[PDB]
């Protein structure tokens, strides 16, 4: 039987949230950058221990700071995707802000076990600025959030991030 | 064209006008309740089999399948109680005492999380159902009222309720014509808007849950944007016999009248089509965006009395429409999607 999951992608502007979503669903990438304006979605069918999941993936304007969207949007959510840019340490220091802002607006009853995934995006580029150990430690401190280093450009670990939040939400 | 009609069977074990008719979450069972308080849980796959039959001494007004524990049926009485009924044991599990002075349990919604249900408890009728009411979140395994929702401005009878997919949101329609959307942990409504000049009769989330549908006493079927506080997305005027009042008349000067009490509109598995009521049988519309009129893409027929409530059970790409009418008959039309 069909199961809907709504997935929110959060993070600073330019970290690659649109790129990651388009790579997951459309499987393509564009080096040209054009800022996301409000919140909007793409939908794709995935599957999890032989049960079909309709996954509604939402893109948020990073410049908008997760602020004036609907309760209908905030409380509809079942998964949160936190994205930072490994070549940009400020995008990492804002993770606590994005996760706190999600937990305030989305307000899950069981935040500890809410399906989060953290993506250090853009590892295809050299000149990393954020140490892997440091992101691992941050993700661990928030009761062991699953951590992936990803590239929407080279399609590295996008499937793993989405599968992880899908499985853990279906629990 | 989209649907191939494979057949129509009739369930005829009720002998009074049907009030509710709902398929469980598995698709394999129906619960149906008539105005004389008779409950039937029955199968149609592979044979039309009355799996259980109760006669309630007290009036019953609403009916709702459990989601987590399918085989559990919730039944709202006219004496302020909610009965949990085990359809595989054919047995009452319990009767939860909801409210003393507001006895009409007009609506029930089981949370998809399996722990709680929301119910609507309205004062007695007598525009007869613009009286006050309560909307309560009840936590079944603690056996206590977890939350009472604020019905601004005044308490009002809630006709109809529906949960979103994760159970965080509840859309409701009241006797005063207002839709109210409630967060399951804020007692204040997250959102409300005037929706019908008249009572709201049925509400439902769209498949993708970015809009809500309502059908109202003013005869209109409206889709609302719940990301922009009930901004009308689309509006349609359904035939007069889709919202009633439903009237069965005889040569004897004896007439029965029924105001929408049950499910008025039902959807295929992903919301492209909508079953509704008519005097002759179910009428299926497509829901694409012509925006001036809805195209009537299929008509099921088969009823000699007005249809007052519908349901649409989907799996297999094999849909199964239920149409229930005032002579107590329930028709079951099986469709194949193409
Ligand atoms: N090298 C490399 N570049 C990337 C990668 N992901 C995204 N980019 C580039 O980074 C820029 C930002 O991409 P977007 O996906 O639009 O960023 P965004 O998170 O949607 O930004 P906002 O919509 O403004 O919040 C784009 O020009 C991408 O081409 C990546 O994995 N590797
Ligand atoms: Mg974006």
């Amino acid at each position: 039987k069909k199961v809907l999951l709504k997935v929110i992608i959060l993070g600073d502007s330019g970290v690659g949230k649109t790129s990651l979503m388009n790579q997951y669903v459309n499987k393509k990438f564009s080096n040209q950058y054009k800022a996301t304006i409000g919140a909007d979605f793409l939908t794709k069918e995935v599957m999890v221990d032989d049960r079909l999941v309709t996954m509604q993936i939402w893109d948020t304007a990073g410049l908008e700071r997760f602020q004036s969207l609907g309760v209908a949007f905030y409380r509809g959510a079942d998964c949160c995707v936190l994205v930072f840019d490994v070549t940009a340490p400020n995008t990492f220091k804002t993770l606590d802000s994005w996760r706190d802002e999600f937990l305030i607006q989305a307000s899950p009853r069981d935040p500890e076990n809410f399906p989060f995934v953290v993506l250090g995006n853009k590892i295809d580029l050299e000149n990393r600025q954020v140490a892997t150990k440091r992101a691992q430690a941050w993700c661990y401190s928030k009761n062991n959030i699953p951590y992936f280093e990803t590239s929407a450009k080279e399609a590295i670990n996008v499937e793993q991030a989405f599968q992880t939040i899908a499985r853990n939400a279906l629990k | 064209q989209p649907f191939i009609v494979l057949g129509q069977e009739e369930y005829g074990e009720h002998h009074s006008s049907i009030m509710h008719c709902r398929v469980d979450c598995s698709g394999r069972r129906v619960a149906s309740l008539d105005v004389d308080g008779v409950i039937k849980v029955w199968s149609f796959n592979p044979i039309m089999q009355t799996k259980a039959s109760s006669i309630s001494k007290s009036p019953l007004l609403s009916l709702e399948w459990a989601t987590k524990r399918d085989r559990l049926l919730l039944l709202g009485s006219g004496v302020g109680t909610v009965r949990l009924y085990d359809t595989e044991a054919k047995k009452n599990l319990c009767e939860i005492n909801i409210n003393d002075n507001m006895p009409r349990i007009l609506s029930l919604a089981c949370s998809p999380n399996g722990a709680s249900f929301v119910c609507s408890a309205a004062a007695p009728s007598l525009g007869m159902n613009q009286v006050p009411g309560r909307l309560l979140l009840w936590d079944t395994k603690t056996m206590k009222q977890q939350l009472q929702f604020s019905l601004d401005p005044e308490p009002i009878a809630i006709n109809c309720t529906a949960f979103n997919h994760n159970g965080n949101l509840l859309v409701t329609g009241a006797a005063d014509g207002v839709i109210r959307l409630f967060d399951m942990q804020q007692h204040e409504c997250a959102m409300s808007w005037r929706a019908h000049y008249g009572e709201v009769y049925s509400v439902e989330f769209s498949y993708d849950e970015n809009t809500v549908y309502s059908i109202g006493e003013d005869g209109k079927f409206i889709q609302w944007n719940i990301h922009k506080s009930g901004l009308k997305v689309s509006e349609y005027s359904l035939p007069s016999d889709a919202t009633g009042p439903f009237v069965l008349s005889g040569y004897s000067g004896y007439k029965q009248v029924q105001v929408p009490r049950g499910r008025l509109f039902a959807f295929d598995s992903e919301g492209n089509y909508m079953l509704t009521c008519s005097a002759t049988g179910g009428v299926i519309y497509k829901l694409g965006g012509d925006e001036k009129v809805l195209e009537s893409c299929l008509s099921l027929g088969g009823h000699r009395a007005p249809v007052v409530t519908v349901d649409w059970s989907t799996a297999m790409d094999c849909g199964t429409c239920l149409t229930a009418s005032m002579d107590g008959k329930i028709k079951l039309t099986t469709l194949l999607a193409h």
